[PDB]
């Protein structure tokens, strides 16, 4: 692998240093390392493809040096090193294209498409000319095991879960207490709703706890918790349980008061917010649990105190919510972001080639499915295909 | 139960309780004498049965219960079915009479005896009343001060005790909460009862078959609600207004629920 | 392959091309005499081998 | 969506362009939601 | 506290034994007897009720939590029996030719029955299961039953001359009636004088109890041949005075109460 | 680690081999590595201890080297060498002891007992011998990431549960239907028990299901299942949820039918068997799923229709039960089995010693609270602890 994405970067660094008028002290080194990649390719016969609709393909190097003779590079340099580095590149991208889509529930850290096992071995290893990047920088260390970690914005590690539970329920769904929750990529929008306003409570107020578990410990997590969530604020129809019938909700928002966000591991707790909103940090964290309440006001107005009678119809449910949004993270694993590409790479290139479905990956490679059970095997299989398609997209965007 | 239930908001479930019990439902209605006066038929309950069966009600499910008056109904109304339906004709001199009626039925009630010679009782909050059944009710009361003594009242002269109930036969007296009362009622003739709201019928229905909205429900001043199970109807005839109820019963029924709390057959829970 | 079934409590599993007798497979037997056209054992396994 | 996400063999693939009941309750029992959301959706509009 | 619904319950077994609840629920509950006329006839004493309240609150039941509520005889008793309280007594006088009245009276006051009105001018109705009976109530009903076939006549009986009907009951205050389950029923009942009801037996009430004073057990509360259950809330004593018999269900209220149980509707 | 394992493990040998009358030819080879080993060690100072009761003991080898020039062995021989070896004996004894008792969550595979870590230094790589054992060969393996596996015998991954779930429930009890399962080490016996025997319940039949779901992933599981679990089985008299009251259970047993086991990864159905009973397998599964039902039998003899009448009291209770056994199976972690002692060893030190409770391992090292949370931290110190617990179990038994 480490060879892969040393042909990757070596191939791009020539179609950019490599140029008319250039100066050969500045392509020296390069030029050697292409020559020698050429060298080390020169006699090797590789075969790529045999799953799904992608085609059986036939590489077989034999090129020519490039001259180290030159001071000044000129287009009859240039012209014939970039008609051998476009055979290196698609050879690249689709050794990269059969590598995504196999999986192995053993060893999947160890490689598959086999030109790649060939690449893997000991003649090959010549090549290595700097592994930089993030990923391969990770890969290189979680094999020699050392603290890593790969940085996200906006990283999507909730699996989609909108859902409610209600501690208070009827048949005609008239007077409820309960709490809703849409847990989705990087945000979580929370809302706890209590019909009677808590007027039947002690001491006028009424509890509400939200407890999500990731199944891969974060880090240095810069974090928005702001209060009155936005899609648990409007009316709605929401059918039961168990699908028999509906009922409606009409909420009206207030405050959470005594707010409390814990930031746990282990079970043991590391952070804790008391009513801070705005920007928050989290230095390492396996679960969030946000508590908040619901504390009729002692003052009312006519008006909402014509809203929050002492009786059971209550037209107006009374509500309180908060908006978490991780916005930048730090993690040991790989994950899905709104930035790069990787995930996208993977799947475009197996639903383009029609892939049958395998005994690590989900079908489809659905993140939620994939996220909502993320075993070491399916962690180190994403690992190796987020890796080789970093690469690819270092050559072909 | 205190457990908790979960939900979705993409699913499709399809996947609940299925049983059995009496045959899938059973209804109740509650006319007035008048109506089968004006009809002078001998058939119109079997003609209103084969109406319903069109709507879907099989023949052994509807029922019908004649009450002569607002207030004889009202003294002991034991309502034993798993739907209700009560007209119940406007009279703008028993509003009162038939705000408690709906104020008694619609909502649930958890009734406790009481002895008004032995013992002096009181109100806690804004939902624990007195009501009062029988054939003549009338009742007075004396509010009492922190060392047991009467406030423009006498503990020994029952004349100077204030009057809420005269010659009434359903009484719900709501007094100031927090204070100790002594009471004066015609035992004989009516029982009187310690009574806190719970919350709603929704097994039954009122439909006021004349004038306009007036059920203050609610004894607060401030709310003067209206609820799903609280209609209206304009009449000139009984028999239009009985085929109006029998074309619309589908969301009379979808504006009722069966019960949560338990099976009875009165108007209120006893717990002694 | 191809798997047999009687009334009388009989069954066998063969080949096509080399009739050569297999153990019966119950659960997959049954999911495709379901779906999968069935046809009658007039030439049965012992007369047909 | 099922050819992409579910990789269908060339078989399965012309028995489902022909509508075989075969493939098409083979995958109805592998619990393929891509399948069985167009088979309620046809419930949903076989309904009335 | 969701009403209204059923909810998977768990728990575990490494939970130890929580206190005795007994010393609590006699203070926060009531406790009613019903004794008959021919107990305090033979007793002929005022004050022997604050005297059972005295002995009473030696076993914990407080001053003002038991009650006392005669009967002049069972089927007096049976007559709409209105038990209200948390929880209820009954001593039951034996006799031969009242074994079938004092065994409904059990089977109504044991059990919990969902009950339904009827109408028999207008319908006619058949039962769906073998717990769906009808219950008559009142001070005399004569009830008379004709079967129907498929094509709505009568078997054995015609649907005008009352007279050729089938008669089960006769001038009986209570009475608890099963059929054939399957076959429409058109009924003549003293409706002046007679409430029947439709009613479904569900799961028994554990909050009233059952003492047979004198006799051997002969109470078939199951409708059904089979079975002849002897519950654990149906006792028997052997009498010949009335003093011991009280003394006895005093000193063994506890007992009484174990074989009892708050009720869940 | 390694080379402690390897003194270990040439102590051993040297122990086992070098005895009188024996022959140069085979203790040659393990001379030279002892020679080696003492080369290396001389000239160095070694602490250890200072934990608990565990005494501070200093520890300085100045030692002679075993001669090569004799064909056979002799005592003179023998008396110097086993002289030699206590020494180092009771000092790896010493090291592992001190190394069981020390926990971190900072990078628990990184050594503890800094000695150890000084023995992990560069200068001391030159001890190693053979890395053999199966603990020192995962550990090797996870070191050079591939997929490793310990084979048990009888695991204990099921935290001990006796537990019961009342799916129709009352005051008094009875009338129930529910589940009642006991979970405990290798072992599960689970069994659904109706008091109406499903006279209600549509179809004459009530299902009962029982996921359990493990903590790590098994693969393959050598299992026996069996019907009619034993200990669900006769008269008992239970405790409701709160402790409040108690209830009856008097059972009588029928057969499960419509059974189905289910051993799933991620959900992924893997392994279905349907009314097998006896010796099956499973090949890779993190939950299972027994599903099993209660069918009252339509045809009845006299004798057990008096059991099951249509009315509520109901003394005798139709039950189902299932007894799983994991007899053999295979783990990419570590647990404790019925086999080997390393868990003993270990918890064995502590309870000597007295060592304070740990940040990571609970008190007491109860291996309930202790699989009930397999955190990756407590299952890197696990792997640690019980390797070096072998490493002195080879030693000391
Ligand atoms: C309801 O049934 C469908 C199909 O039988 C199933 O997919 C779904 O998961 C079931 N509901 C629940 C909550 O399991
Ligand atoms: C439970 O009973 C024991 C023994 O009588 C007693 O010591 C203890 O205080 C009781 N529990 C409570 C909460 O009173
Ligand atoms: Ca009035
Ligand atoms: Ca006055
Ligand atoms: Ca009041
Ligand atoms: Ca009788
Ligand atoms: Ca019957
Ligand atoms: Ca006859």
């Amino acid at each position: 692998m480490d060879v892969l994405y040393s042909l990757s970067k070596t191939l791009k660094d020539a179609r950019d240093k490599i140029v008319e008028g250039t100066l050969y002290s500045n392509v020296s080194d390069l030029i050697q390392q292409f020559n020698q990649m050429i060298i080390t390719m020169n006699g090797n016969e590789f075969q790529t493809g045999g799953i799904g609709n992608l085609p059986i393909r036939n590489w077989n190097f034999d090129f020519g040096l490039l001259g180290t003779t030159l001071l000044n590079l000129d287009a009859n340099y240039v012209e014939t090193a970039r008609n051998t580095i476009d055979y290196f590149v698609d050879f690249v991208d689709n050794v990269c294209m059969d590598e995504m889509v196999r999986e192995s529930q053993r060893n999947g850290i160890a490689p598959q498409s086999d030109s790649l096992r060939k690449l893997s071995g000991i003649k090959f290893k010549r090549i290595n000319f700097d592994n930089s990047s993030e990923y391969i920088e990770n890969w290189n260390l979680q094999n020699r095991r050392q603290r890593t970690g790969f940085t996200f914005h906006k990283p999507n590690i909730f699996p989609y879960s909108a859902s409610f539970t209600l501690n208070r329920s009827q048949p005609a769904h008239d007077n409820l207490m309960g709490t809703m929750w849409l847990n989705a990529g990087s945000e979580i929008q929370v809302a706890g709703f209590d019909y009677s306003c808590a007027i039947n409570a002690p001491a006028n107020i009424q509890q509400f706890e939200h407890i999500v578990q990731l199944r891969r410990v974060l880090t240095t997590a810069t974090i928005t918790l702001l209060p009155d969530a936005e899609r648990f604020s409007f009316p709605r129809v929401i059918n039961s349980a168990d699908g028999a019938t509906t009922w409606y909700f009409n909420p009206v928002i207030l405050r959470p008061n005594n707010v409390e966000v814990e930031f746990l591991l282990n079970g043991q707790i590391i952070n804790t917010y008391q009513a801070r909103f705005g920007t928050i940090i989290a230095r390492n964290f396996d679960t969030i649990r946000l508590s908040f309440q619901l504390m009729r006001p002692p003052n009312m107005t006519p008006a909402v105190a014509a809203l929050f009678p002492n009786a059971q119809p209550f037209e107006h449910h009374a509500t309180v919510g908060l908006t978490l949004r991780i916005e930048s993270a730090v993690c040991e694993s790989v994950l899905a972001d709104a930035s790069k590409t990787m995930l996208a790479n993977v799947t475009s290139v197996r639903q383009e080639y029609a892939i049958p479905v395998g005994p690590v990956f989900p079908p489809g490679m659905n993140w939620t499915d994939l996220i909502t059970n993320y075993s070491p095997s399916r962690e180190d299989n994403l690992q190796r295909v987020f890796t080789v398609a970093s690469i690819r997209s270092m050559l072909v965007k | 139960i205190n457990l908790p239930i979960t939900g979705s908001m993409d699913t499709a479930y399809a996947n609940s309780t299925q049983e059995e019990t009496f045959l899938t439902s059973t209804l109740c209605l509650y006319y007035p004498t008048e109506a089968a006066t004006e009809i002078n038929d001998n058939s119109w309950k079997d003609t209103l049965s084969q109406l319903f069966l069109t709507k879907g009600w099989p023949t052994g499910s509807v029922y019908f219960k004649e009450y002569t008056d607002i207030a004889s109904f009202s003294v002991d109304p034991q309502l034993y079915c798993d739907y209700n339906v009560v007209l119940m004709k406007y009279d703008a001199t028993l509003q009162l009479d038939m705000s408690e009626l709906a104020d008694l039925i619609l909502n649930e009630w958890l009734c406790n005896p009481m002895d008004i010679t032995l013992y002096y009782y009181q109100q806690t909050d804004e939902a624990n009343k007195w009501i009062s059944m029988g054939s003549s009710c009338t009742i007075k009361v004396c509010p009492l001060n922190t060392q047991t003594l009467g406030i423009g009242c006498l503990t020994t002269d029952t004349a100077t005790f204030e009057e809420v109930a005269t010659a009434e036969k359903l009484v719900i007296t709501d007094v100031v909460d927090g204070v100790n009362h002594k009471l004066d009622v015609t035992t004989a003739t009516c029982t009187i009862r310690n009574c806190k709201k719970l919350g709603p019928r929704e097994n039954v229905a009122v439909i006021q078959v004349g004038g306009s909205d007036v059920l203050d429900i609610t004894a607060d001043p401030t709310t003067a609600p209206q609820t799903e199970r609280m209609m209206r109807i304009n009449w000139k005839k009984w028999w239009q207004v009985f085929y109006t109820v029998v074309d619309y019963v589908n969301q009379i029924i979808q504006a009722m629920s069966k019960r949560s709390r338990s099976l009875n057959s009165a108007a209120f829970y006893y717990r002694i | 392959e191809v798997f047999e079934a009687g009334t009388d409590g009989r069954f066998f599993a063969y080949r096509v091309e080399t009739f050569d007798e297999i153990p019966f497979d119950v659960q997959k037997f049954a999911d495709l005499v379901t779906d999968s056209p069935v046809i009658s054992a007039i030439i049965d396994f012992k007369t047909l081998k | 969506n099922l050819n992409d996400n579910y990789g269908i063999s060339r078989q399965q693939a012309f028995n489902l362009l022909r509508s075989d009941p075969r493939v098409l309750r083979e995958f109805i029992n592998q619990d393929n939601p891509i399948i069985r959301n167009r088979i309620e959706q046809l419930i949903m509009q076989c309904r009335l």
